[PDB]
């Protein structure tokens, strides 16, 4: 699910589920950020 | 020798320089055959939007002469018709960002819309195809281009002189500092946590809107002499009120952490931006969380954006730092905003 | 360096397949003119259809020698379809080589089937020493790589440090001079009753400090009186003190020099001198020299002396020089002394 939300990030952040997870579960957002950045990049700039 | 001697003519040539890096993933994978074209998206200088350049490279260089050699061009997309001309250079980079191969045009070429001058017959393709060359990391060909449009045709009439009298500088900055150190018969008394400072009302009200709203509304009748500023340390209040008077803060980079809070508290926009400049230049991976928290709490914008960008680049090692864990437990929405910013940067995957 | 990335990531669709014929060792019967395979797909909702038809027997003249492994398009709407495929074996026993490929590809259009017919000589494949018939079966492996080319990323790559708004001390003190906020004294000039501060005034102008710091605040600060300078020149002078700028200096150099000298503004005085220096005609040098001497200006007096020494050939004819000679003998004496030990001691 983390990889899915990374791949479909552009659409998921508009949902209410993500907007409630950002409030109720912050470290889940931390895990998503870690698996977005540390598991990928560099990309030009 | 005869120095000076009348004129100082300084004829100028307008030169605008900008760069354009192009990176095609898995370059020689398909990329079609024979004629073809990989026309890229148009780019402008950045200074306004009037001139539209765009590369276009043929891995199979057109015509029999460049079947065996890669061919590269550069084209004018559209611009107000003035027949602009430029000199341009191309170079191929590696994974380490080191200029390995660079080709630079000797003469400025005449560009008009639809006609393109470029390094036709650019390079031996087989030299690039050599995996031992190391110039195709991950099969991604990176191309780096600079364009040096010179518009020229401007001549200034110099400075004829024949009038030699020196007006000495401008002392308005200094001779308001003279109202502060010497303290020069002020009108109202401040206070920084019990300590005593003396200061005026005209300059404060002029240069600090919160002070102006403080002195006139409910204050000019009852407590006009005495106000207590009981939220900042005096060692930085002195610098804030050697900015409000003299218009510059010497001891800023030493104590920029709380001076941003003090400046934003009283809406000193110029000092707020100067503090953001001082903080922005001291960014490091070990404290990017602290700088982001400070730039959000005190409603900074440029510092917040630059700290977010720095964390986007250097999320490799910031995650281990205790500051990031503190910000995650204590400030969720900053983590969410950094993630949202990284979504656009890493969008296409 | 970089200013705009254009990534334009090329679209890639890789997919795989195999073909496990169980009885190839005796698939001679039926006569293998064509082993019409079953369709397979991949990618977006199985939009693409493919199959691997094999002609193991001799359908053509040379086919008795080399085996054929020929691809087929069952159906696809778009005519233009390139496909760079890599036919090979999925190593049932230990073998991965012998599987060359067509690095070049041609158009898979609806109904057309491009491929190849020359793969491998019959006996070598059927020889058990090579182990290409594991347990009577053999498997194939095509990595048909199809692509469509419509991709372009724009990129901006913006970088910049925080711009700092310019020092607005002079502008905001000027706006204080006009707006007259928290005013503390009332200046008077020729009927006009101006209003101004005490701090900035008495700091910039020492002669103003003379008549504020002498315990003469309550008596004079409320109603300080000035009677010399006319209202416009005084207002320009006030704009100088508060803002440090003299916009319309050029058209009132004389009386503004008088005003600057009266209150010892040793910057507006020199600026008025600068404005007067570039007004020295051969007929006005007399009154300019009178003014420079009278208001204790050094640079203007020296420059007027030099100018009159240069252009005396006409100045003695003008009435101004006669006025100076009649009324101001000391100025004539000083000009004579300046001309004495310079600009003529050759004769």
């Amino acid at each position: 699910a983390v990889d899915f939300i990374n791949y479909h990030a552009s659409d998921v952040l508009e949902t209410s589920g993500w907007k409630s997870m950002v409030v109720s579960h912050p470290h889940l957002v931390a895990e998503a950020y870690r698996s977005l950045a540390s598991a990928q990049c560099p990309f030009l700039g | 020798s005869g120095p000076v001697a009348e004129s100082w003519c300084y004829t100028q040539i307008k030169v605008v320089k900008f760069s354009y890096m192009w990176t095609i993933n898995n370059f020689s994978f398909c990329r079609e055959e024979m004629g073809e074209v990989i026309k890229s998206s148009t780019f402008s200088s950045g200074a306004n939007d009037k001139l539209k350049w765009c590369l276009r490279v043929n891995p199979k260089g057109l015509d029999e002469e460049s079947k065996d050699y890669l061919s590269l061009y550069l084209l004018l997309v559209s611009c107000p018709k003035s027949e602009v001309r430029a000199k341009f250079k191309f170079s191929i980079l590696n994974a380490k960002g080191e200029e390995t191969k660079a080709m630079e045009s000797q003469r400025a070429y005449r560009f008009v819309q639809g006609k393109d001058w470029g390094f036709k017959k650019f390079i031996r393709r087989d030299f690039l195809l050599d995996e031992a060359n190391g110039l195709l990391p991950d099969d991604k060909l990176t191309l780096f281009c600079e364009v040096s449009v010179v518009q020229d045709s401007v001549n200034i009439s110099g400075q004829n002189t024949m009038n030699m009298v020196k007006v000495p500088e401008c002392r308005l900055a200094d001779e308001l500092g003279g109202l502060w150190e010497n303290s020069r018969f002020t009108d109202c008394c401040l206070c920084v946590a019990g300590q005593e400072f003396q200061a005026h009302k005209a300059i404060l009200a002029a240069r600090s809107p919160v002070f102006s709203a403080m002195f006139e509304h409910e204050m000019e009748e009852s407590k006009k002499n005495r106000v207590e500023i009981n939220d900042v340390e005096p060692e930085v209040f002195k610098e804030m009120m050697c900015f409000i008077y003299t218009g510059k803060a010497p001891n800023l980079d030493k104590m920029a952490d709380d001076l941003l809070a003090a400046a934003d508290k009283y809406a000193l926009e110029r000092l707020k931006v100067m503090c953001e400049d001082a903080l922005c230049s001291n960014l490091s991976v070990e404290n990017a969380a602290e700088i982001l928290i400070l730039a959000d709490l005190h409603s900074a914008d440029q510092l917040k954006t630059q700290a977010v960008d720095f964390i986007n680049y250097h999320a490799s090692d910031v995650l281990e730092t205790s500051g990031w864990k503190s910000m995650v437990v204590s400030h969720p929405h900053l983590v969410a905003e950094a993630y949202r910013s990284l979504a656009s940067a890493q969008c296409p995957f």
